[PDB]
């Protein structure tokens, strides 16, 4: 009611090996040449992927900068404010990056800062301009 | 089984059920109350048990009733009807056995039997047992037909059939008790040796057999579940179904490899695409870091746009640095998913040259079993009789299987060197014209009521006809004759004078250089007390080796032997005999098979007897005058010695019913 | 026909 385990005998295969005497040799040959094409194809990407692995030696270890270990403060120095307003113009609503630039303000009091100083610093005009890019 | 149920089984009979051929003799019982049937079955069954318990002496009606018990021994007519039914169809009182009631003074009827092959002698003894006049015409100068034993000095070896394929339900079991013949069990262990001369290792040996067994089953799947039985209007042979199975599996290996390698290119394209994002990330980092170093050069105290552009670049560069590490970590995972795939590739090939060379040997054996290349066996039917197998170990005869036919011939009328050459069967009787083989001029005429024909299917097949049938056999017969298969298989008997093989091993095989010679000397037997090795030539090798002189065949045999046993340990043989069954005029082949396009229902057509036309037009349709027995006429048991014997028993029953009358069907 | 030298 089912073939012995490991035997592969489906209707569709079997016509295709008996359409003519030659057919059985043919289908096997196509799989051989077809298998060879993948093997040729691999060793290109294996080579090309070996080229790119060399262009990436050293990694980026020379291009790294140390970590800013900076306790988050509460009050807003006038530079911290002015850093911010430029951050909004260059970043939009990406609060984390804006909270990185400033460094001692976390992401909530970024959000809070947009609230309280929205009129005072003419924010939305900045955002309008930031969207324009 | 034991008890009376064992007697039924040992007679190839269901104990709990009543056979087609009991129904025809006992229609009153078949349509009767289910209780009378059971009566009958026990009334029967019991009787066979008494016969089997002591088959060396006649089982008379009186004795049977005497040992039957109430309530069974009441309806004496039923016991008469049963004991007559059995005796007549040779389920009891057949074989040798001392006769309680010696034969009638006057015989009735006259039957000529063509061939004292085993079927021939079986009918003959039975017909003679039944008060008839029997004469056997044998073209050979010896009896036994395909049962041929070679005896020289103390050397003994069958060139013919040499195995008893199990005593469970074997009538030969009865004969063994009757004719004492030394039966030796055959230790099934068989080790193969390649042409190089070195034993195949057990791991490969077990690995190969299982594939062959699995492959066979596969064909069955094709035949019965996928209706693979026609192809370009022709019938599929087992050989065709084997190639297409092997082919589909080879294909599937290639299918697996393509899936595995495609998985590789799927990852390599992801990896190659991932690298591109990492170069183009690094160069973005390269560029920014410059801008940061440059922007950092403006020295504090700087105005806050310049201060933004220092801190601003630092977030961007770090931002791209955390990217590049996630990318070089996705790299990490995919760079090991790639050595996983290299670590676990699929199987190289379905089968290598060494494998197919051992799998040839398993096909050789199958060709030996069927005496024919597998390209001829019908896919659907080659194993139709593979259900009536006898149980038990297979066995050989240590004293020559020739003793059985010789025992049967005792007290029968046999004309040796008598080649029947024309059979004339008429409404009023038959005459058989036979000549003398020694001198062909001498001509003989034999007149008779019926003629029983145990001519091998090979002799029956021959063009031009070895034997003329006048009137000709009807098309329904002759066409059954062309459809069936008569195969070939030959043996070489190696007669040495030292014992140099593993004595504890009965049989061991040689593996062929090539598919085309897979049958060529592929297997040997140490069956005999004397130092005798015996070697088989089956499959396509069979018919070809008949064109080669003994000394060449013997030379090749020794070479295979030397390579396996050491070139010094293998003496010259003292006597050598090679068989040519296909060449043999009285056989024209070895035994039969179910050729592609035939069926077990040809074997039935072969048994149907021929009733000739009326002598004078308007005369009533007569008696059937010509009947047929022998290995190729019994459907459930062809190509064996027991099968031929049962057909003999069959016809003696059928003959007697037609000419002596059936007085057990009231 | 069928298969010899076995007890199946
Ligand atoms: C090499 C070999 C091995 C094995 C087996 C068989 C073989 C070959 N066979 C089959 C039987 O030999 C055969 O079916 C049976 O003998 C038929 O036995 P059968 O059905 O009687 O056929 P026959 O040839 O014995 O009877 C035909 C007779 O007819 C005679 N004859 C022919 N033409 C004639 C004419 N014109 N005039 C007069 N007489 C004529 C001929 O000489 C012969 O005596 C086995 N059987 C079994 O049980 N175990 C076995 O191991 C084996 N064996 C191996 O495996």
């Amino acid at each position: 009611r089912k073939p012995p385990k490991g035997m592969f005998l489906s209707q569709e295969d079997v016509e295709a090996v008996s359409a003519n005497a030659t057919a059985a040799t043919t289908v096997l040959r196509q799989l051989d040449m077809e298998l060879v094409s993948v093997k040729r194809q691999i060793q290109n990407i294996k080579q090309t992927n070996s080229a790119l692995k060399e262009k990436l030696d050293g990694g980026i270890e020379p291009y790294r900068l140390p970590e800013v270990i900076q306790k988050c403060n509460a009050r807003w120095t006038t530079e911290e404010q002015l850093l911010a307003v430029q951050a909004i113009r260059k970043y939009g609503r990406d609060f984390q990056a804006i909270s990185d630039v400033i460094g001692n303000k976390s992401v909530v009091q970024v959000k809070n800062f947009f609230v309280n100083y929205r009129r005072r610093f003419n924010i939305d005009e900045v955002l309008q301009e930031w969207e324009a890019e | 089984p034991s008890g009376v149920e064992g007697a039924a089984f040992q007679s190839r009979l269901p104990h709990d059920r009543m056979t087609s051929q009991e129904a025809a003799c006992f229609p009153d019982i078949i349509s009767g109350p289910q209780q009378t049937q059971k009566v009958f079955l026990f009334i029967r069954n019991r009787t066979l048990q008494l016969w089997l318990d002591n088959p060396k002496i006649q089982l008379t009606f009186e004795a049977t009733l005497q040992q039957l018990e109430a309530p069974y021994n009441s309806d004496t007519v039923l016991v008469h009807r049963v004991h007559s039914y059995l005796e007549r169809h040779g389920l009891i009182n057949f074989g040798i056995y001392k006769r309680i009631k010696p034969l009638p003074t006057k015989k009735t009827g006259k039957v000529i039997i063509i061939g004292s092959g085993v079927s021939g002698l079986a009918a003959a003894r039975q017909l003679q047992s039944f008060g008839m006049d029997v004469t056997l015409l044998e073209a050979r100068d010896r009896v036994g037909g395909r049962v041929a034993t070679f005896r020289k000095g103390n050397y003994v070896a069958d060139l013919g059939a040499m195995v008893v394929t199990g005593l469970g339900g074997n009538p030969m079991a009865v004969v063994s008790k009757q004719v004492n013949m030394e039966l030796a069990k055959i230790k099934q262990k068989c080790p193969l040796y390649e042409a190089n001369g070195q034993a195949v290792p057990k791991e490969k040996d077990e690995m190969v057999e299982q594939e062959f067994n699995r492959l066979l089953e596969a064909t069955s799947y094709l035949s019965h579940q996928l209706d693979f039985n026609v192809l370009n209007n022709k019938p599929v042979s087992l050989g065709q179904a084997l190639e297409v199975v092997i082919q589909l599996q080879e294909k599937h290996v290639k299918d697996e490899q393509i899936e595995h390698w495609k998985k590789i290119v799927k990852t390599q394209e992801e990896l190659k695409e991932l690298l591109n994002k990492m170069v183009n990330l690094k160069e973005k980092i390269k560029e920014l870091h410059q801008q940061y170093k440059e922007a950092s050069e403006v020295k504090p105290p700087r105005d806050i746009t310049a201060e933004f552009l220092v801190k601003s670049k630092h977030r961007d560069l770090t931002a791209l640095c955390k990217e590049y590490d996630e990318l070089a970590e996705t790299q990490g995972k995919l760079e090991e998913k790639l050595q996983e795939l290299e670590a676990n590739p699929p199987s190289d090939v379905y089968l290598s040259s060494r494998d197919r060379q051992i799998l040839d040997w398993h096909f050789a054996n199958l060709e030996f079993a069927n005496a024919t290349p597998l390209s001829t066996l019908s896919l659907k039917h080659w194993d139709q009789d593979d259900d009536f197998e006898f149980t038990g170990s297979h066995l050989t005869v240590r004293n020559g299987y020739s003793c059985v036919p010789v025992a049967l011939a005792e007290g029968l009328d046999i004309k040796l060197n008598t080649a029947v050459r024309q059979v004339r069967y008429t409404a009023s009787g038959c005459e058989v014209i036979a000549v003398n083989t020694r001198s062909t001029s001498q001509t003989f005429i034999y007149k008779c009521d019926a003629v029983l024909c145990t001519l091998p299917l090979g002799v029956l097949k021959q063009q031009p006809p070895a034997v003329q049938f006048v009137p000709p056999l009807p098309e329904w017969k002759t066409s059954a004759v062309q459809r069936m298969g008569f195969g070939n298989l030959n043996k070489v008997v190696l007669c040495f004078d030292r014992v140099f093989w593993d004595p504890s091993v009965n049989l061991f095989g040689h593996v062929g250089s090539t598919t085309a010679s897979r049958g060529e000397l592929f297997l040997f037997w140490n069956l005999y007390k004397a130092p005798i090795l015996l070697a088989l030539v089956a499959g396509e090798a069979a018919g070809i080796m008949e064109n080669i002189s003994d000394d060449v065949i013997v030379g090749r045999c020794l070479a295979i032997l030397k390579g396996i046993f050491g070139s010094s340990a293998v003496p010259q043989p003292k006597e050598t005999v090679v068989s040519r069954w296909r060449a043999d005029p009285w056989a024209r082949g070895s035994y039969s098979y179910v050729a592609a396009g035939s069926s077990g229902n040809d074997y039935d057509l072969m048994a149907q007897p021929i009733t000739p036309g009326p002598s004078i037009p308007g005369a009533p349709q007569p008696i059937p005058r010509l009947f047929f027995a022998g290995e190729h006429t019994i459907r459930n048991y062809p190509a064996t010695v027991h099968g031929a014997l049962l057909s003999g028993l069959r016809e003696a029953g059928r003959i007697a019913d037609q000419f002596l009358g059936a007085m057990y069907t009231l | 026909a069928r298969t010899k030298q076995t007890a199946r």
